[PDB]
Formats: C-alpha cells, sequence, structure tokens
C-alpha cells in the first residue's frame, strides 16, 4: 500500500549522484564510484534485495566487438563490488550491451560520457 | 486465473504504492499522470485516483509524439510502443522531473524506471537504477519491497 509517506530523510540512495559512469575506454571504478556502489549495495541489502542484473554499455566510438567486450568488463567491475559488499555471487547476473542501447546523444562529449555506464537492474 | 478488471485494479494499487516512495522537487497540488501509447491495464488509472496523503491524481491519455510530455506530467505510464516511439518519448522526457512506469517489462534496459509484469498471480516489477538516477525525482529504496508483496 502507501507506506512510503511515512519515510522521513533517511536512506535516499538512488539520486542523481548514484549513476555508475566510466572514463573513455576505462573499465575500472574510481574511489567515489566504489563508495556509491557499496552504499547502493548496502541500501539494497537493507531492503532484503540480494539479486541484481548489471548491464554494461559503451558510447559508439570504435569497433563494435571491442565495445561489446569493454561493456562486459565494466559490468564485471561492478559485480566485484557487489560481491565484496556481501551480495551472493550466484545472484549477480552480468551482461554487456556494447554500443547498442545509448541513453544520451553520442554526438557530444557530455552525451558519450553519459553512455559509458553500467545500469543496475533489480529483478522481480 | 486473473481477469482484466482484477489486473487493472492491481495496476492502480501498485502505482499508488510506488508514488508514495517518490518525491518531486516541486510537488504539485494535483499529480498529473499521462497514459501514453496502447494499454491494456490503464482503464482504472483513467478514472482518476486519490493518494493516501490527500492529493488527487488526474489521469489523461496523451500522444506519443506530444513534444511537451515532460512539462505536462509528473508521471508517465507507458504502453506497448515501438522502438522509434519509445525513443521519441524519452527524448521528450529527458531533463524533466518525471516518474516513468511501463506496462510491460520486456525492455527495462533503457527508458522506464519501473517495468511491470502484470500477467500472473501478483504484479511484480523490475527497477532500473540508472533510469531512476537520471529521472530528476527522488525514489526511496524501500519502494523495492512492493515487487515482493
Amino acid at each position: 500500500q502507501e507506506q512510503g509517506f511515512e519515510l522521513r530523510d533517511e536512506g535516499w540512495e538512488f539520486g542523481m549522484s548514484s549513476k555508475v559512469l566510466f572514463g573513455n575506454n576505462l573499465d575500472r571504478l574510481n574511489p567515489d564510484s566504489r563508495n556509491t556502489l557499496t552504499k547502493i549495495a548496502r541500501a539494497l541489502l537493507a531492503v532484503d534485495i540480494d539479486k541484481v542484473r548489471l548491464e554494461g554499455h559503451t558510447d559508439n566510438y570504435g569497433d563494435e566487438g571491442y565495445n561489446q567486450k569493454l561493456s562486459e568488463r565494466r559490468a564485471e567491475s561492478v559485480a566485484a563490488v557487489f560481491r565484496e559488499a556481501g551480495m551472493p555471487a550466484a545472484n549477480i547476473e552480468v551482461r554487456g550491451l556494447g554500443m547498442s542501447k545509448p541513453v544520451a546523444d553520442n554526438k557530444t562529449r557530455a552525451g558519450r560520457s553519459e553512455n559509458r555506464r553500467v545500469a543496475i537492474i533489480v529483478p522481480a | 486465473r486473473t481477469s482484466i478488471e482484477q489486473r487493472s485494479n492491481a495496476v492502480s494499487q501498485v502505482l499508488l504504492g510506488i508514488f508514495s516512495y517518490v518525491r518531486w522537487p516541486k510537488e504539485p497540488a494535483v499529480l498529473q499522470l499521462c497514459v501514453v501509447g496502447p494499454t491494456e491495464y490503464a482503464d482504472g488509472l483513467l478514472r482518476g485516483m486519490v493518494q493516501a496523503n490527500g492529493r488527487r491524481v488526474h489521469a489523461e491519455r496523451r500522444a506519443v509524439d506530444n513534444p511537451d510530455l515532460g512539462t505536462l506530467c509528473n508521471v508517465i505510464y507507458l504502453g506497448v510502443v515501438d522502438e522509434r516511439e519509445r525513443q521519441q518519448v524519452f527524448r521528450s522526457l529527458a531533463g524533466h522531473p518525471v516518474l516513468s512506469i511501463s506496462e510491460r517489462g520486456t525492455e527495462c534496459s533503457v527508458g522506464s524506471m519501473f517495468c511491470l509484469n502484470v500477467g500472473g498471480p501478483r504484479i511484480t516489477f523490475e527497477a532500473n537504477l540508472d533510469s531512476i538516477a537520471r529521472s530528476g525525482v527522488r525514489v526511496h529504496p524501500s519502494v523495492l519491497k512492493l515487487a515482493r508483496r
């Protein structure tokens, strides 16, 4: 039902700073991304979610095959953080989508930067 | 094993559920819900609703190619549209503070924040945290307990 109206200021972890973005051709998480991820993982485990799908993505620069594999590496970097936060390994699905599903305009630096991402998906 | 009316009422309930975990940076007096594209389970929504906090939810269908969806609604309930149509809709919404929920749950990789699975014994959903992060609205993690009830 509508119990969310009882919520006060605690635990709002899915805001604008919770996107998981990567540098050009990078597949490693920077210190603050690791932090966000640990906090997302903690938030999820705090609401009894311990199962996740991680979908990696690239911008459209370069070869499609190379980008498919880069997108997998990005999702893998995210998976490792979920495992170290205590999420069971078998409950983490990893998937690379390469360049095929952009969220933003690849013709700008800012848009390509929004496309280099891992989307955390929480299944039923 | 479930009727169309049962499913539509269940969709109405889960949407009210989800809305209660959401905060808009500028809360309207009346929450504007837009039903966009072909739907099976929106007839209940379209009779209008009241939130448990007192706020009325005004529901209308709008066109997929309306360029102002992002300023005309707080919430979009997205029906079974093509890939071109889906791209059109999310281009219009980008940068506006909009809660997005899809009727069908096959494509939750990009676009909707929540994608419902309505066929079956209870409604469940998937949540895409990247879409939530880009939405401009605040969504509390405990919204995720609704998918398991």
